[PDB]
């Protein structure tokens, strides 16, 4: 029950509710659940997966940031 | 010596409750730190925690059983 | 070696060494202060001459 | 390389004893460590006079090394507290130099060899030899004329007491009556902490003196035991570790004295 | 915008601090090549829909100059869009302040995975870059108006 | 040789307390760290904390009761 | 012998210092680190800290009172 | 010296409880921490966690089996 | 025999050194790290650190006191 | 006097199990954390961890076989 | 039996080495880490660092003290 | 005493499994964590891990040699 | 009985190796990690590591010296 | 009564392998962690790693020398 | 007494080897520090 606001400097990519997400963090991949604690994250070039209701969509990112509320 | 029995029972209990206690504490601390982040895994890790807790108790209870095997022959 | 006379003599020798070291380090602190003051004065004079 | 560790010339045993009283023909008898400390002080004074007699710009030689050591010590002291970087430099620097000299004197030849006295002989099929000493006659023990000055409890205790007294005097110089307010202030649970801090401050000089004396004695005993084990080539890493540790402890004593002075001040 | 840039440069030089310029666009580049000191960094030929990678070069040049002590302050001058009729030059201090601090306490215990220092050192240049990008887009809209 | 039972009781309480105590300390440290990380799951953490404490206390309880069985008949 | 009671009470008090001492150390370190991270919840965890402290102290007290039963006999 | 075998059994079981108990605690805490950070890799983690717990229990059961051999 | 009281006092002091020593070491390391992370709350955590020390050393003090009793009567 | 070989076997096995247990515990914890952080480096990881569990276990087995030489022979 | 005073002194000094040694190790590691993170506060923490060592040292000294009370 | 010779070998091998076992365990845990964090530094990681493993196993080798000397005479 | 002095010497030396060895290991690991994560601060960090090592080694040498006094006194 | 020194010899090795090697392992962990993040700093930190390893090995050598001294008189 | 003579010879040889090994980097550091100190003194003299 957390809305994933994947936004890029040019355009918004995704603003839908997602029940499961991974994150290519610089100190190990982190899977965030809709109850996760607040977090700040730096992403190296990797591969984020969106698993909303068992979606399992690969999504290649080349670095960035992540704020988990 | 005539008094070596009860001491052995004590050495069965006291030495048997050192490591299991530390293991229980470390297990609960790890489960608590893993429940602070992503509490939606709150079931699964706790289930694994239960697995872990049983193992720790197993070792402890082994000593207790041995203690009784020394306590009453 | 457990006696009070030896301890007293060693304490007296330590006090004499401490006084000698105090004089020796009082000389070097003054030397360093004089060197720093001379360097500062030379730098100020050079800046004034350039201006 | 692995076939030259002959044990036909080795000590019969390991002589581990406390401070040995010298003969002392005149009044005020001295010990074997006192003469070594006097010689080390004379050598240090000679080196200081050689450095001071030729002082100018662009130092070179022993004066350059002395200046580099003084600059490193000043930087280390100012890294802790710059208020007493020059005032507390004297005692700490002198103690460090004396400790380094005493530690280096323990590795010199003749330590435990010359006896003031106030292969065939070696046992076969044994790890240690049994060669008798020169002063083994007349039931003597071959009292060592040359020994490490820091290997005696008297010099270490005197240095620790002098450092503690200097720290106390520097604290009492300008701090007001803060010792009473910091120790047993009767303010909640701070009284127990103040009492513990006072006990630790009282036991600190004893701890430092015991550490220095024990370190010197253990280094000497370890070197003697290593020599008794194999005659040569075995104790090279141990000797290098002891040589590094002597300078490490000499610097550590001055650093601890400066830290204690800073903690008493703050 | 060039008059505002000249006024800002003259005001800073009145305080005695030296001034360097980085230029977006051909017109400012030619103006600062003609009237005096050349710009250290030039980024022309930006389209009506530029990407942040286009301004990345000048942005990181300014960041490196600031963090190496070459520049002690940074300013931006851009054509702020008011409406379709009037638009005005506007100057913003981005890098010196670099603290858009919130009045309230919206932050609630954010755990910094690489640490606070690493997160800051990786997010300050990105904030500067996105501020410059927003200024460039505003200037493009004002230019079209 | 008749005082060995007192030594037995002392060992049974001591070594039976050195284990669960360290575990309890680790449990409390982990719980407080989790509360710092996520106060909203705090109550749940607290619940599990007591469970962990209870288990350690259980060992401590054992480390008491058999000690009395060593002290008494 | 005739000195086993002294050994018993000494070992009991020593182990009661061993266990709860490390427990208190871990509790205080964790609580202080979490408070420094987030002081807003500080008071709350302090209570739990004290609770944990009390539990550890309780274990020590248990050992102590057993040593008391060894101190007088 | 009667009762020495009881002391031997107690010592063996106590040491086998102390060592593998802390090993089990460390293994379970590390595994649950990794699962909490990365729930997606949990299926790959649990197998190795069981392997480690098995090795620790193997050492503890070595202690207990030698204790049983001593007692009888 | 004869040195049972000496062995008792030595063991008690040694255990009260091994436990509280590591406890206060953990306390000081955690407090120093928390202060380095947050110098603004330092006073508070320092007091808490002292409180923890004022507990942990107390346990060691108790052991020493007990040893002194065994040393005296 | 006569049961010393049983005590020797028990001590050998217990002390050979107390250390390598914690060793393999920390090995598994570190390997698990590395696996969770970077699953792409798993293969070498696994080999290395098995090499680790090749070492410590053998040491324990050494103690065991030493006890096997102590109980019989 | 022989003199148990030697065994008492040995155990006391050895445990006073074990405990405060690990305490000092943990204290120094934590202080070094904190200095490496935030050097601007180092003096404060290093002061506290020494305080911690002092207490640990006292404990070790305490053992040595009672060791002397058993030595003579 | 008739015994006190098997106990020597037992204690020696047991403590030589205590020490080097935990040392190698920590070595492997740190090495695998560094491998997971950094893949392409594997050569130096492996070399330093092997150096540390050999230096830690030197103590176990010494213990085994001492135990063999005691057992054989 | 007869050779208690050698047993005391061995025990003191072994415990003085047990404690300060772990202390030195922790000190060196922390210092090396901090230097790796902060390559511009070692100019005082190395000195602080050396003085902490000096404290731990002083405790170890205390143990060694007391053991020597037992063996030659 | 006669072979106790042999047991002492074991201790003079056994516990002597506990502290250093574990600490050595800890050192290696820190060292390898220092290469998991900062590759080029290896020349600065391997020297300190070797210094700590040599200090722990010096403690182990103290233990071995004591073992040799009490194994030959 | 050849035992004490051999012990002293071994100690002297090991001390000399360790002293040379340590003093090589120590001589390099002392030369660097002397160069820095002479550079500072020459900076003051050159300022005047």
């Amino acid at each position: 029950p957390i809305h994933l606001e994947i936004v890029t400097a040019e355009r918004v990519i995704l603003s839908d509710d997602v029940d499961m997400i991974s994150a290519p963090t610089k100190d190990g991949r982190v899977g965030i659940l809709p109850r996760h604690a607040p977090l700040m994250t730096i992403l190296e070039p990797g591969e984020l997966d969106i698993i909303k209701n068992g979606e399992r969509t690969p999504f290649a990112v080349s670095g960035g940031f992540m704020e988990v509320l | 010596m005539e008094g070596l029995n009860l001491v052995a029972t004590a050495l069965a209990v006291g030495l048997g409750a050192i490591g299991p206690g530390v293991g229980i504490g470390i297990i609960v601390s790890g489960a608590v730190q893993a429940i602070g982040r992503n509490p939606e895994i709150e079931n699964r890790v706790v289930t694994y925690m239960f697995i872990g807790i049983a193992f720790t108790e197993a070792l402890a209870i082994f000593g207790l059983v041995i203690a009784f095997l020394i306590g009453f022959g | 070696g457990i006696n009070p006379t030896l301890f007293i003599a060693q304490l007296i020798n330590f006090l004499l060494l401490i006084f000698i070291l105090r004089a020796l380090l009082y000389r070097p602190v003054m030397n360093l202060l004089n060197e720093r003051t001379r360097r500062i004065e030379e730098s100020v004079r050079d800046a004034e001459k350039v201006r | 390389i692995a076939s030259r560790f002959f044990l036909y010339t080795g000590p019969p045993h390991v002589e581990v004893a406390a401070e040995v009283i010298f003969d002392g023909i005149p009044g005020f008898p001295i010990t074997n460590s006192f003469v070594v400390a006097i010689i080390i002080d004379i050598f240090v004074i000679a080196l200081a006079v050689a450095a001071t007699r030729n002082l100018q710009m662009v130092p070179r030689g022993l004066q350059n090394v002395m200046e580099f050591i003084l600059e490193s010590l000043y930087n280390l002291f100012r890294n802790i507290n710059a208020k007493y970087v020059a005032t507390a430099f004297p005692l700490v620097a002198t103690i460090f130099l004396f400790v380094l000299f005493g530690n280096w004197f323990g590795l010199l030849p003749g330590v435990g060899s010359i006896g003031v006295c106030h292969p065939l002989s070696s046992v076969a099929a044994a790890e240690g030899e049994e060669i008798h000493d020169t002063c083994a006659a007349q039931g003597k023990k071959l009292v060592p004329l040359f020994r490490a000055p820091a290997a005696d409890l008297n010099f270490t205790f005197a240095i620790a007491v002098i450092s503690f007294v200097f720290i106390e005097y520097w604290g009492f110089r300008a701090l007001g009556p803060g010792y009473l307010k910091k120790f047993f202030n009767t303010n909640g649970i701070m009284s127990f902490v103040g009492i513990i801090e006072f006990i630790s401050e009282l036991v600190k000089p004893f701890a430092l003196a015991f550490r220095l004396f024990g370190n010197i004695f253990a280094g000497e005993v370890l070197l003697v035991v290593m020599a008794f084990l194999v005659p040569l080539l075995l104790p090279l890493p141990f000797y290098g570790f002891e040589v590094f540790v002597g300078f490490i402890q000499a610097l550590i004593f001055a650093l601890l004295t400066y830290a204690f002075l800073n903690i008493a001040v703050t | 915008v060039l008059r505002r840039a000249g006024r800002f440069i003259t005001e800073q030089r009145a305080m005695g601090r030296t001034v360097d310029v980085y230029t977006f666009g051909r017109k400012g580049r030619d103006f600062f090549l003609r009237t005096g000191f050349a710009p250290a960094g030039e980024a022309t030929r930006l389209g009506d829909a530029p990407k942040l990678e286009a301004i990345l070069g000048v942005a990181i040049s300014a960041i490196n100059g600031f963090q190496s002590g070459k520049y002690d302050e940074l300013y931006i001058i851009y054509s702020e869009f008011i409406n379709t009729l009037v638009q005005r030059p506007a100057i913003k201090q981005l890098l010196p302040v670099e603290s858009p601090d919130i009045s309230t306490t919206t932050n609630v215990d954010y755990t910094y995975e690489p640490g606070e220092e690493e997160v800051l050192n990786s997010i300050l240049p990105r904030y500067v870059e996105t501020q410059i990008y927003q200024a460039v887009l505003e200037s493009i809209a004002s230019e079209h108006s």
